[PDB]
Order: structure tokens, then sequence, then C-alpha cells
């Protein structure tokens, strides 16, 4: 018999403030969880910083000028401002943690990406300065009697690496979302198993293996297994 | 710099939070529609045009802050009621592998409901409390028999919720990591 | 009680919700049952005899109603007061017997022909546009947005139509096919109901609706 719903759809056709924060969850959650230290946001962070200092000094005005709707703005300030808290703390956190990769890192004038691309102005300027304060106390205490071949601080070629970096390996929960737009026809590595909802293949080479990642199943994996699908948000950090 | 218990996961504190954002739908007792709220992180327009005993959809953080007060009643979830929840355990006896599809929040938000609004319900609260601890008991069965197969490569997990997964992730997570570790070793 | 808009309505002991529309004009005055409760229970229980629930009306609200449902020996409610709910009213059309063979978990609620629910959606939205125009003509906006749920009302009210003119298309039942031609309102309609029968492969109507399109074309210049 004759289809006409999509002649009915075609009959019947004829960046926002909520969205930004659905973004900062988003960041938040993956920051928390992955083992490297992911690019900042610049775009997002000083938008969001705008509207908070705008709507401070709403609530200063209306405050000056029924109770509950400023109960609410409030409110609602406190728990934006919490995210946003938190976030920093652990990108510093982490900052501590990589110092002498992330300056080896800049030093190597063929990276394919640079140290301000991945870090923000603030987050430079703790960087450059900390790295300073605690080089200052060790190489004044210890690596000061030491004989000329001991004295670097980021050597490379001892009989222990003294540079610490991610590890690549680390399992994560892993939940698939698939493309954001909906476009399942479109997304070019989003085969389709029996009788049932599109997938994408991933392959571990240490294990020469294969596994299907199906929409909507939860999964523990490793982490450098599923980074390209997760910088392409394929996929969401549990 | 930040604390060393939240170094690799979330507190109970953070998945309440998390759960706080998602939309409920509720009963007001006042009409708002013709000051404004003004919001920055929702809609604005659902509550500034609010007309009593008409039901709308607002977040499940103002939805308990109105509730807190005269304001406001919340209608339960259609998943949170005596006939679905038998359903759901039936099916948990049958399938003795597969998870029940819950929704992802399900003991978070059975848990904040029963405290903030356990006057709102339409079934008798004493039998859901009880239904809810059915359902508690025979997945932890179900999870005790899981952890037999933490191995070097991955697993799959189906319709776990969010609460469940943050109970046992530095458990998995640590046990996984050396089993990869100790094979890893052999083959370099 | 009165609607929210002062209709006279009334709840009978058979359970059904009736209404007088075109009080205003005495030779087109008329009763119109509206809702039936018991064939609501009835699809929700999954064609199922649950005699224990008992419906108790409140208000309408529009095309809500507001009613607590009651379990057990008494049919009338207690304290304290349970908690109200929210039902829509539709147009007695249904049969139990052919529903059931249609549909032929244990309580899943039956499934119903797509002919049954366009004709009711079609009558449902033809009764709430007009009890609405005629409140619009003598009383007017309340709240000045009314009108936009009468334009929602058309559209849904065409809508319908189609469905079931490409029905009677596909069944190649030209004559009763142009009979439902002549209800369609807008010519975006129409100039949908021409491509359904170039895909019905009906030359024959696809001209007669064109000159029904033509013919009304004139009529819209005139």
């Amino acid at each position: 018999d004759i289809n006409i719903d999509d002649i009915l759809a075609e009959l019947d056709k004829e960046v926002s403030p909520q969205q930004d924060f659905s973004d900062l969850m988003k960041s938040w959650k993956n920051e928390r969880c992955s083992p490297e230290l992911l690019p900042y946001p610049h775009q997002l962070m000083k938008r969001l910083l705008n509207r908070i200092s705008m709507q401070s000094q709403l609530i200063e005005n209306i405050s000056m000028g029924s109770k509950l709707p400023l109960l609410c703005m409030e409110t609602e300030l406190e728990r934006l401002k919490f995210v946003i808290r938190s976030y920093i703390r652990c990108r510093l956190s982490k900052i501590d943690k990589f110092s002498l990769y992330l300056r080896q890192l800049n030093e190597d004038e063929n990276s394919l990406i640079s140290l301000t691309d991945l870090l923000s102005k603030d987050e430079i300027k703790y960087h450059d300065t900390h790295s300073l304060i605690w080089l200052k106390l060790v190489n004044d205490s210890i690596l000061k009697y030491m004989p000329e071949e001991l004295q670097a601080i980021n050597d490379t070629e001892g009989s222990v690496n003294m540079i610490d970096e991610p590890d690549w390996n680390k399992f994560v929960f892993i939940h698939v979302n698939g493309p954001p737009d909906g476009k399942w026809n479109e997304d070019p590595l989003l085969q389709e198993n029996e009788f049932g909802k599109p997938c994408y293949t991933v392959t571990i080479p240490d294990l020469k293996e294969e596994v299907e990642l199906t929409i909507g199943s939860i999964y523990v994996m490793r982490y450098e297994v599923i980074r390209d699908l997760l910088r392409d948000d394929k996929v969401a950090l549990i | 710099s930040l604390p060393a218990h939240l170094q690799q996961t979330f507190s109970p504190e953070e998945i309440q939070f998390i759960v706080e954002n998602e939309p409920i739908k509720i009963f007001p007792r006042i009409t708002t529609r013709q000051t404004r709220w003004q919001l920055i992180t929702t809609d604005d327009k659902a509550l500034n045009n609010m007309v009593a005993m008409r039901s709308t959809e607002v977040v499940l953080w103002i939805a308990l802050l109105l509730k807190q007060q005269s304001k406001c009643s919340i209608v339960a979830p259609q998943w949170l009621t005596t006939k679905e929840l038998d359903r759901k355990i039936q099916y948990e006896k049958t399938h003795p592998d597969r998870f029940s599809e819950l929704p992802w929040n399900w003991l978070v938000l059975a848990r904040i409901l029963f405290n903030k609004a356990k006057d709102d319900f339409h079934d008798p609260i004493h039998e859901l409390r009880g239904k809810i601890q059915d359902l508690r008991e025979i997945r932890q069965i179900k999870v005790l028999k899981g952890l037999k197969y933490l191995n070097e490569s991955h697993l799959q997990l189906d319709n776990l919720s969010l609460l469940e997964i943050n109970e046992l992730r530095p458990f998995i997570t640590e046990i996984m990591d050396k089993l990869r570790e100790i094979h890893t070793a052999s083959l370099t | 009680f009165f609607s929210s808009y002062g209709d006279p309505c009334i709840f009978g002991s058979d359970n059904t919700l009736l209404l007088l529309s075109k009080w205003r004009s005495p030779e087109e005055s008329k009763w119109l049952p509206i809702l039936d409760s018991n064939m609501e229970i009835w699809k929700m229980s999954g064609g199922k005899e649950t005699t224990d629930i008992h419906v108790w009306p409140l208000a309408l609200a529009y095309d809500t109603l507001n009613c607590i449902l009651v379990k057990g020996k008494h049919i009338w409610p207690e304290f304290p007061l349970p908690l109200p709910s929210e039902m829509e009213i539709r147009m007695p059309v249904f049969v139990k017997s052919k529903l059931l063979e249609e549909n032929k978990e244990e309580d899943k609620e039956i499934q119903i022909p797509v002919s049954m629910a366009a004709e009711e959606e079609y009558l449902r939205s033809k009764v709430l546009s007009e009890l609405l125009t005629d409140t619009l003509e003598n009383d007017g906006e309340m709240y000045g947005n009314e009108n936009e749920v009468l334009a929602a009302l058309n559209g849904a009210y065409d809508k319908a139509l189609l469905r079931l003119f490409a029905s009677a298309c596909s069944d190649q039942n030209v004559e009763k096919a142009l009979s439902l031609a002549h209800e369609l309102k807008q010519d975006r309609a129409l100039t949908a109901a021409v491509k359904i029968s170039e895909r019905a492969e009906l030359p024959s109507l696809v001209k007669k609706i064109n000159n029904i399109r033509e013919a009304r074309y004139e009529q819209q210049l005139k």
C-alpha cells in the first residue's frame, strides 16, 4: 500500500546559554577520568565568565530594587561556579604532575602541537613560575653537591628515566553515543551488525584482536584504543 | 592540590549533583503567567508561564526547591510503580546473565523522592521500599558472578546504573591494570 | 460543571462525559458524547475487566479531564486526599472484538488500526475547532494565543484526512478518495493529495483534484 509518511514530513515542516552548560559538564567529566591533560576550551570559557559577571550585576540590581525568583537565581549562580572551580583545580593538579613532560614537549621544535595551544594563559603562568620555584629548591639543597655528570634535573639517559608521562593504556569506562547529529547514514566508520544497532570497530594491537562497540552498550576499554573516537565525541567517559 | 579521594573518581555527592540536572514533571499550585526568573543554565519560559494545576516540566533541583514549600507537587516517574517493578524482577529472574533495562539513575532518584516527596505517590510507599531492595539484591548476585572474567583486554556491561558502576570502579580498573602489566611484560 | 470556557458539562451514571454544543443557537443546539471512561480503562488494562478501578471526575480543563482514580470496595475517594490525574477526551468509535482481532507483557494496551486513529483524530479535531471557534466568535480570547491552538487543530484535521485519503487512493476507490478531497482546507494539503494520487497512479484523480484546486483557487481569487 501507498506510503505517505515522507509526504507528510515535507508537508508538515513548512549557541545558547543552555548548551554551554552541557558542554561544561561534558568537559568536566572527561577531564576527571582521562589519564592525559586534554586541551583547554578557549572560546567556551570566555563566554561563560562574561555571563557570570553580567548575572552577578543583575542579581545586585534586582536585590536593590516575591522572594522565590531571587532564591532560584542566587543558588543557580552557586551551582554554576562550583563546576568551574572543580574543573580548574583538577587541571592545575595535572600540570603539577607532568611539568617536565610539558616542558620537554615545548622544547621539541618538531612537536605537532605548541604548549600555548594546550594551556590557558593563567595555566602557562602557573607552570612556568612553579617550575622555577621547585628547581631552585632542589638545585641549592641537593644538586649543588653532585658532580657535573649528574647535575641535570630532567635527565633521560640515566639508569632510571627522570621524566614521568601519562599511562596511555589505562583502563577507563565508556558509553557509546554514536555521531552527535543522529546522522547514522553519514558517519563513514559506523558500520552495522546483523539485525540490530549500528556499531564501531577497533583493533587492540598487542593482542591482534577486534571488538565491536555497539551504540548504547557500556565497556571497560584501554584509553589509547578509544582516544580518537573520544576526540570525535563518538563516545563519552562514564 | 585536589584531594586524595578525588584523583580518579566521583564521590556520591557529585553523583547526586549530576542526577539533579535532569527534567521532571510537576503540578504547580500557583499561576506565574500574566518579575521573571531569568535563569542562565536552563530554559526560562516554563517557570515564567506556569498556571495552577497545569502539568509542566522543569529541572529536578528547582522542582525539589519548590516542593520544599506549598507551591508545587511532583509526579512520580512511570517506572517507579509496583506493576513495572514486578515485571523487572521477573525479567531479572528469567534471564540469569542479562541486566534488566532500568534507567541509569534509578537508585539515586528513588532515594531522593522517598525522602523529599513521600506524600505524592499513589502506591503505598512501604511496598516500593521492598521491591527496590529486591532489585538491588538480585543485581548484586549478578555482579559477584561477573568478577571472575577480569582479563587483559576488555569487558562489556549493559544497563548497569551509574551509582552501581561508581561503587565498583576502583576495584575493576586496578585489578585489570595489573593483569595488563603482567601480560605485556612477557611480550617485551 | 461548566467547562474552562463556560460550556455546560455533565458526567453520567454510565460513566460517560456529555457536553452541550451550539447552545447559543436553539435550532442547532445538540448534546455530544465526548468521552467514555470504561472504554479507556478497558484499553489501559490490556482489554481486561478491572472493575476494581473507578474514575471520580473533578473538572474539565479544555480537552483534559481532572479526576481521581479510586481502587477498592467504595467507588469514591477518602482522606487524606489522593493526588489527581489528567486524561484526554476521545471520540467513541472503537469496537472491543474488532480490536482484539486486530491485536491478535500480558497487560499490554491493545493496538488499534491506523484508520480508526486517523478517523477519531479528524472527528476530535473538527469538534474541538468548532467549539473553540464558537467561543472566540462570541467571547473572544482570554489570553491572546488560543487562535494558535485553532490553527494547530486545523493542521491536524487536514493531516488526518490526508492519511484517510491516501488509504482510499491505495484501495483505488477514486469515488471515496474524491469525496474525501473536498474536505481538505489548505492547498498545501491538496498539493500533497496530488502527489499521493501520482503515487497511486490515478491520473484521473490528479486531474479532478487539480480541477478542484483550480476551482478553489478561483474562489480564493474572488
